[PDB]
C-alpha cells in the first residue's frame, strides 16, 4: 500500500513533498498520469522513466526508491535532498556564477550524464531545472527522466524535452544523436552558469550558431562553450574532450564547493 | 531582462 509507507505532504511542483514512515528518510512522491505517457518499457509494463531510473540506481543521478501502479496512473518515489535548491532558482537569485563555482558544478554534471550514458541512458532534458543542489554536501543530483530514452548509436526522429535546450539539427531536420545532443545541451547549460541564463530563446537563434557573451566570462570557458555549441554535431567535443579542456582543471571537491560557496 | 523556465 502506498498510503501506509509515507507520509504524503504539500506539492513541490504533480510532485508532492513527503517522508518515508519507516525511517523519516525525506522522500519526492511524483505521480505520473498514464494517459500522458509516450513510450513504456518493460522490466511488467511500465514508463519508460521508470526503466530509466532502474538503469541508472552514485550520487549524481536522482535514486528511484520505489514505485507503485494505480489504476490510471504511476507513482515514483524519489530521493529529497534536503535543504535543497535546483539549479535554476539558484542562479536566478545569484546571477551568473564565478567560474570557480560553474567548474565544480557543470564538472558533477558531467560525471552525471556520463554515469548515464554507461547505464544505458539518454537523458534527454539536460537543464538547470532538473539539476538538483544538496546546499550541505555540495552535490549536484539529476533528475526528471520523463524524456529520457534507452540510448542507442542510432538516429533519433522523435524529442520531448526542452527546446531552447535542443540542438540545430533537431530544430532544422527533425533527427540527432544522442550523445552529440547532449553536449549541445551542455554547451548551453554551460552558458547559463557563467551568463545568469540560456543564450538562445528563438529557433532563428539555435540555427544561427552565434554565440554573444554578455558578462566577463574567461576566453578558456568562451572557447569550450561555442566548441559544445559547434552547430555541425561532429565538430562538438566528447565528453572526454571536454573534461580535458584546459578550463575543466583542477576542479573543486563537492564539500569544498560547499564551503567556499555555498555555506 | 526576462529569465524563465521552459516547459518540456
Ligand atoms: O525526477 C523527478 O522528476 C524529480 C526528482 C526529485 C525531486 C525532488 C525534490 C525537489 C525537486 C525540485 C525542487 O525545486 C525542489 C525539490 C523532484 C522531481
Amino acid at each position: 500500500p502506498l498510503e501506509s509507507q509515507y507520509q504524503v505532504g504539500p506539492l513541490l511542483g504533480s510532485v508532492y513533498s513527503g517522508i518515508r514512515v519507516s525511517d523519516n528518510l525525506p522522500v519526492a512522491i511524483k505521480h505520473v498520469e498514464k494517459d500522458r505517457i509516450s513510450d513504456w518499457g518493460e522490466l511488467t509494463r511500465v514508463p519508460m522513466e521508470v526503466v530509466l531510473l532502474k538503469k541508472v540506481s552514485f550520487s549524481g543521478v536522482i535514486r528511484l526508491l520505489d514505485w507503485f501502479e494505480r489504476p490510471d496512473s504511476f507513482v515514483l518515489i524519489l530521493e529529497r535532498p534536503e535543504p535543497v535548491q535546483d539549479l535554476f532558482d539558484f542562479i536566478t537569485e545569484r546571477g551568473a556564477l564565478q567560474e570557480e563555482l560553474a567548474r565544480s558544478f557543470f564538472w558533477q554534471v558531467l560525471e552525471a550524464v556520463r554515469h548515464c550514458h554507461n547505464c544505458g541512458v539518454l537523458h534527454r532534458d539536460i537543464k538547470d531545472e532538473n539539476i538538483l543542489i544538496d546546499l550541505n554536501r555540495g552535490e549536484l543530483k539529476l533528475i526528471d527522466f520523463g524524456s529520457g530514452a534507452l540510448l542507442k548509436d542510432t538516429v533519433y526522429t522523435d524529442f520531448d524535452g526542452t527546446r531552447v535546450y535542443s540542438p540545430p539539427e533537431w530544430i532544422r531536420y527533425h533527427r540527432y544523436h544522442g550523445r552529440s545532443a547532449a553536449v549541445w545541451s551542455l554547451g548551453i547549460l554551460l552558458y547559463d552558469m557563467v551568463c545568469g541564463d540560456i543564450p538562445f530563446e528563438h529557433d532563428e537563434e539555435i540555427i544561427g550558431g552565434q554565440v554573444f557573451f554578455r558578462q566577463r566570462v574567461s576566453s578558456e570557458c568562451q572557447h569550450l562553450i561555442r566548441w559544445c555549441l559547434a552547430l555541425r554535431p561532429s565538430d562538438r567535443p566528447t565528453f572526454e574532450e571536454i573534461q580535458n579542456h584546459p578550463w575543466m582543471q583542477d576542479v573543486l571537491l563537492p564539500q569544498e564547493t560547499a564551503e567556499i560557496h555555498l555555506h | 531582462r526576462k529569465r524563465r523556465r521552459h516547459p518540456s
